[PDB]
RNA sequence: AGCGUGUGCCUACCCUACGCCGGCAGGCGCGGGUAACCCGUUGAACCCCAUUCGUGAUGGGGAUCGGGGAUUGCAAUUAUUCCCCAUGAACGAGGAAUUCCCAGUAAGUGCGGGUCAUAAGCUUGCGUUGAUUAAGUCCCUGCCCUUUGUACACACCGCCCG
């Protein structure tokens, strides 16, 4: 109702996050993962990205 | 001689002569005017310059199945100096090189391909194999 | 190609290393002549390997310096092909020899190293090793050659026919025979 | 120093002076002609290729990078 | 081979003659050396030469291509001055007549005020760039 | 600004154009001529909407007395391209504190509200 | 040439060959591709070469500025960026200092990925071209090995006399 409170979100850093914590900076945004970086690196061994080299 | 035969500075050298003499193969009044690349320091110092490309390009589709004009750009493209950047390609003009292949389609050297890309015609395919044996033909040395 | 493995066109055969003890590193072919001063070349893994290479491919490498010139072998091919040219039209004979002898007459034999001294650093006269000898020969004349052609209109194949021929008899015209003739000079004090 | 200013158009005289000179070097370049005269360099080019006529001087390598000429063809 | 004539002048403009004719020409304001280069090619030039050669004629010819230089298959992207907006021109400025044109341009801004004149009136800069760090000195 | 030379004299053609003739086209006919920047502005922009702004311009005019200047228009589209329907009103235009005041002039055309008014201070080094 | 990359997506959107117009920048019409299928035999760039220039801050260099064209976005003014012209700077080899490095290594050289709507001088790999040079040692530096000295132990960046 209030037309009032919206101005673009389509693109840019302010037009996503992490689907894990909502920050919307070092975002991982390869792949589609859109995991932070931070949390990508605590939840790297359940999507399956392992250390090898 | 098969025109693969020929080095192809003698090639390119005598065919586009012959280009030349044969006197009909038109061409963008300009030409005294343009760079041939964006890249392009200054344009080309033989003005004449024109019928030399097209020998290059008339043996450059010779060779293969087809090519088009973005190729072309990004052949005669160079490096292009950033200034304060580093230097990157840039793939030269596309005009000059579509002019070359609508020109050549008048004399029948090129035709366009099948699925995109001008290939060579047995016309050109014919006429360059001709002049590689002139060259092959002129002198050892 | 069949009848002798000459040089671009140079035969190896028939050049001698005239000094003993130099004899050696300087690596003609006493079987190994080629074609080319450009190869695969692994010589760093060893200490010694170096002495294996063909002296005028070495010399050719030496000859792609600084920082914009470095792994231009192909344009240091093209020059010493040329250098070798010039040096033959200058005075026939075979320019490899000329190369050969202007890195025998250019090595420092005796040096001077900076022997801590306490105090007042004086420089302890010492005398030099063929590796060394080889090693310095080719950088002086190198050098030589690259500083000459900087600022001129003359290009580096025809300074390096210069500073080769200069040396080959050495002639004192050259940068390098006047710097090894300093650093000889410095080995003889300080003793 | 070096400074180096060259005379970059024929001067009849200068004309002679070429022919009349470099058969005596046994090597000429673009570099000789200049510092030996006092040519442009541009205009030491033009006369290697109008020397090479039939020749006062002699190929034996012109990398495109460089010429290299030999004296004439003499005793 | 010949001579003649070391220093020639141009409109307003003292012209080396040894120089080459492109690079030669490109003391004149207005005139870089992809100015130079193409206005040379329209006149008719044996490209292959030193500026103090060459004819009285040639020259005119010069000068006539380069203040006029859309009426001879130069194309006016190549060209200096377009869509002027006091008069809605295309042009070419040359010589003495680039540093007034210049002048007026800042004075324009200058009059109405804006940021940029502004800029230029204090001697610093209008092209968006950080002002804490460099240009000192 | 009506008759023989009373108050006219300042001239002004744009692209080629006279002042009579850009008072008296449509905005369209305008931008059409040279300025690209400008034009592709407002076409983006388009759908357009500083309308209101515009006729508080126009309003303004109006109410105005019969010689001079007036009251003035407050805004804060710096991104606006200056247009003959504009000129010779009065333009408060914004700049993050302060709304600047500023007539515009004809010469002024094709460009941004924003190169009138200066957002930062010039600066210090000694001071 | 090589590592790599893509749309049909957590919510708005892809990589793009090919025809045409335009000097360019770019515009415009198509058609394939969940890809080892297509873009892409990644026909890269250095480089190699036939010319010009000629040792002049010149054609080395591309700063700053002016005008102008276009692309992204609703919005670019405080230039996102790109181009075209013009204006054509310092810099002609770097003192005190000081980093890093042993073989595909140093160095030149392009490319792709991350950021990303747009935007690379970045980072982050990758192939290409490819040397000089120790082949060792503990001098300086740094850290741990004994032996030794220590009023130190928040440990020398520590705690002694008037």
């Amino acid at each position: 109702q209030q037309l009032y409170w919206s101005h673009p979100r389509k693109f840019g850093q302010g037009s996503r996050s992490c689907r894990v914590c909502s920050n919307r900076h070092g975002l991982i945004r390869k792949y589609g993962l859109n995991m932070c970086r931070q949390c990508f690196r605590q939840y790297a061994k359940d999507i399956g990205f392992i250390k090898l080299d | 001689v098969t025109v693969k035969d020929v080095n192809q500075q003698e090639f390119v050298r005598a065919l586009a002569a012959f280009l030349k003499k044969s006197g009909k193969l038109k061409v963008p009044e300009w030409v005294d005017t343009v760079k041939l690349a964006k890249h392009k320091e200054l344009a080309p110092y033989d003005e004449n310059w024109f019928y030399t490309r097209a020998a290059s390009t008339a043996r450059h589709l010779y060779l293969r199945g087809g090519a088009g004009v973005g190729s072309m750009t990004k052949i005669y493209g160079g490096r292009q100096r950033n200034g304060v950047m580093p230097s990157h390609f840039s793939r030269g003009s596309k005009s000059v090189a579509r002019r070359v292949l609508q020109a050549l389609e008048g004399l029948k050297m090129v035709e366009k391909d099948q699925d995109w890309g001008r290939k060579l015609t047995p016309q050109g395919q014919r006429d360059l194999d001709r002049i590689a044996g002139q060259v092959a033909a002129a002198k050892k040395k | 190609t069949p009848d002798i493995k000459l040089f671009g066109k140079w035969s190896t055969d028939d050049v001698q290393i005239n000094d003993i003890s130099l004899q050696d590193y300087i690596a003609v072919k006493e079987k190994y002549a080629k074609y080319l001063p450009h190869s695969a070349g692994r010589y760093a893994a060893k200490r010694f390997r170096k002495a294996q290479c063909p002296i005028v491919e070495r010399l050719t490498n030496s000859m792609m310096m600084h920082g914009r010139n470095n792994g231009k072998k192909l344009m240091t091919v093209r020059i010493v092909k040329h250098a070798f040219e010039i040096i033959h039209l200058l005075t026939g004979e075979n320019p490899l020899q000329v190369l050969v002898n202007a890195i025998i007459n250019s090595g420092p034999r005796e040096d001077s190293t900076r022997i801590g001294r306490a105090g007042t650093v004086r420089r302890q006269a010492v005398d030099v090793s063929p590796l060394r000898r080889v090693n310095q020969a080719i950088w002086l004349l190198c050098t030589g050659a690259r500083e000459a052609a900087f600022r001129n209109i003359k290009t580096i194949a025809e300074c390096l026919a210069d500073e080769l021929i200069n040396a080959a008899k050495g002639s004192s015209n050259s940068y390098a025979i006047k710097k090894k003739d300093e650093l000889e000079r410095v080995a003889k004090s300080n003793r | 120093r070096d400074k180096l200013n060259n005379l970059v158009l024929f001067d009849k005289a200068t004309y002679d002076k070429l022919c009349k000179e470099v058969p005596n070097y046994k090597l000429i370049t673009p570099a000789v002609v200049s510092e030996r005269l006092k040519i442009r360099g541009s205009l030491a080019r033009a006369a290697l290729q109008e020397l090479l006529s039939k020749g006062l001087i002699k190929l034996v390598s012109k990398h495109r990078a460089q010429v290299i000429y030999t004296r004439n063809t003499k005793g | 081979p010949e001579k003649f004539q070391h220093i020639l002048r141009v409109l307003n403009t003292n012209i080396d003659g040894r120089r080459k004719i492109a690079f030669a020409i490109t003391a004149i304001k207005g005139v870089g050396r992809r100015y130079a280069h193409v206005v040379l090619r329209k006149a008719d030039i044996d490209l292959t030469k030193r500026a103090g050669e060459l004819t009285e004629d040639e020259v005119e010819r010069v000068i006539t291509i380069m203040q006029n230089p859309r009426q001879y298959k130069i194309p006016d992207w190549f060209l200096n001055r377009q869509k002027d907006v006091k008069d809605g021109k295309y042009s070419q400025v040359l010589a003495n007549g680039l540093d007034n044109k210049l002048r007026e341009d800042l004075e324009r801004l200058k009059k109405i005020r804006a940021h940029r004149g502004l800029r230029h009136f204090w001697g610093l800069r209008v092209r968006g760039q950080h002002t804490k760090t460099t240009g000192r000195r | 600004v009506e008759q023989k030379k009373k108050r006219t004299f300042r001239k002004f053609t744009y692209r080629g154009v006279d002042l009579d003739q850009l008072l008296d086209m449509s905005y369209e006919q305008l931008m059409q001529l040279y300025s690209a920047r400008q034009r592709r502005r407002l076409s983006r922009g388009l759908r357009r909407k500083q309308h209101s702004l515009l006729k508080r311009l126009r309003k303004a005019k109006k109410e105005a007395p019969p010689m001079e200047k007036p009251e003035v228009v407050k805004t804060h589209l710096r991104d606006m391209i200056i247009l003959p329907e504009m000129v010779g009103s009065m333009v408060g235009v914004y700049n993050g504190k302060t709304f600047n005041q500023v007539e515009i002039k004809p010469e002024m055309i094709g460009h941004y509200l924003g190169e009138f008014s200066i957002t930062y201070k010039p600066v210090k080094h000694g001071r």
